[PDB]
């Protein structure tokens, strides 16, 4: 945040900031928020059929809202620091961000086969899918 | 078929798998493999 | 063997033109073909990664044909209401114009509660924790109770062959000449 | 989404066109996440569309042999000096 303030105050030329505790992830909108896709006149965007339950006409552009963090109240082994995560809603599911309180890093694991363990996606059922995400007020 | 440029070729396979029998277990060819996960579970129960 | 080749020039005559509409659909001039696994992969009521997804169902079994064990939500089995209420979201189409543009899924109506009951199972199991042809190897390993002999036949020229697995049946050869003739050397 | 677009004026073939392509990992990609997201498929230009190998349709390149597959940014070498690619 100190570099960022430095980028923003930079005389003359563009100063740059590295944020090295970040990740990215391919997170599509769920295919079951659409109908009648051909396989086994290929279906394209101008003809794709939406059945989107979550308050959007479109069933192709992902959305996300209300990122919020929180300290686990569940005790951790002594000489280790309290756990914390965050969650955020996206079309069709909740995402869990996971942290290592030790050095305030994204959770990683040794293997590069398993996918960055900082992120987990749990899909909504019919009942959560039915909520209009454009009406989010507060978390 | 007759696409632009007038080149044409017969609409059939270049080469095919070596067996069609119900014991078949082909990794590359879903259209020629006969084993399936339902049948594996059905055979597990009925062979017990 | 005699399936129509889509090649890439072929598709424009057989599929790459026939667009559907809110009252028009097509049957293609294409020779589709495939064996038992391709039939089930397309038209069985298979499980998937999200609930209520399976648009194809065939018919229901005569007798039990699977093992089954499961972990239940004992809390949700206690919390669910006595009376289930379905609604028009679970009715078949009243006439065929509503069948042609038939909705695959719907939200529960304000008076209905059927969607609460879907989640009483946490986990389930069906057999050994094994993947692919390895599972046919377990099927060959267990003894037949009528004689105490394993279907693998290996514990005793002209020796007999196993029934479930393909290992040591016929002869070995390289798959390098099959279908696409690619990737086989490394993947 | 942010991509270049040809804001050229005059015979520029991509005139008034956004310059965008699928970057989706090929079929032959050695599996496991690291491999999937570091696959060279679509890295510098278009590679994805429609493919009918044997009789098994796919939109994604089946593989990613004279040497290895090259992708390039769709601005023709001739117009490389005179072209106007702006950001949207």
């Amino acid at each position: 945040l100190r570099s960022a303030k430095s980028s923003a105050d930079s005389t003359g030329s563009d100063t740059k900031v590295n944020w090295s505790n970040t990740q990215s992830r391919y997170l599509p909108v769920p295919y079951n928020y659409s109908e009648g896709i051909i396989d086994a006149s290929v279906t394209t965007f101008s003809g794709l059929k939406s059945i989107a339950p979550d308050g959007f006409a479109n069933s192709i552009a992902n959305f996300s809202v209300g990122l919020k963090a929180g300290i686990d109240p569940n005790p951790v082994m002594s000489g280790k620091k309290a756990n914390y995560g965050a969650v955020v809603l996206t079309r069709g599911g909740v995402v869990r961000l996971n942290f290592n309180p030790g050095n305030d890093s994204l959770l990683s694991t040794t293997d590069n086969n398993i996918a960055p363990i900082s992120f987990s996606f749990t899909p909504f059922t019919a009942a959560e899918s039915a909520v209009d995400l454009t009406t989010f007020k507060e978390v | 078929v007759t696409p632009s440029g007038g080149s044409s070729k017969p609409t059939t396979y270049p080469a095919l798998p070596n067996s069609i029998s119900p014991t078949s277990d082909w990794i590359n060819a879903l259209t020629f493999t006969n084993k399936n996960n339902p049948q594996r579970n059905q055979l597990l129960l009925r062979s017990l | 063997d005699i399936q129509d080749n889509v090649n890439n020039d072929t598709v424009e005559a057989l599929i790459s033109s026939y667009k559907n509409t809110d009252k028009l659909k097509h049957v293609y001039p294409y020779r589709y073909s495939g064996l038992y696994a391709w039939q089930l992969f397309n038209w069985s009521n298979k499980l998937t990664n999200t609930p209520l997804s399976a648009n194809f169902v065939n018919e229901n079994s005569y007798a039990p044909n699977s093992l089954f064990a499961a972990i239940l939500n004992e809390d949700l089995l206690t919390g669910l209401s006595d009376k289930i209420f379905y609604g028009k979201e679970n009715e078949f189409a009243e006439n065929e114009a509503d069948r042609f543009n038939q909705l695959l899924s719907l939200n529960p109506n304000p008076n209905t509660n059927w969607a609460r009951y879907l989640n009483v199972v946490q986990r389930f199991t069906t057999g050994p924790n094994l993947d692919s042809s390895t599972f046919d190897q377990f099927l060959d390993f267990l003894p037949w109770i009528g004689n105490g002999k394993p279907f693998s036949n290996s514990p005793s020229s002209s020796t007999p062959l196993p029934t479930f697995s393909n290992i040591n049946v016929g002869v070995k050869s390289m798959i390098t000449q099959h279908l696409n003739k690619e990737n086989t050397r490394w993947v | 989404g942010s991509v270049g677009y040809d804001s050229s004026s005059s015979s520029s073939s991509t005139k008034d066109q956004a310059l965008a392509w699928s970057t989706t990992t090929s079929l032959d990609s050695k599996t496991g996440y690291k491999d999937l997201v570091t696959n060279d498929t679509g890295l510098n230009g278009p590679i994805n569309g429609s493919f009918s190998i044997q009789d098994t349709f796919s939109f994604v390149v089946p593989y990613s042999t004279t040497g290895p597959i090259k992708t390039a940014y769709p601005v023709k070498k001739d117009q490389k000096s005179t072209v106007k690619i702006n950001s949207l």
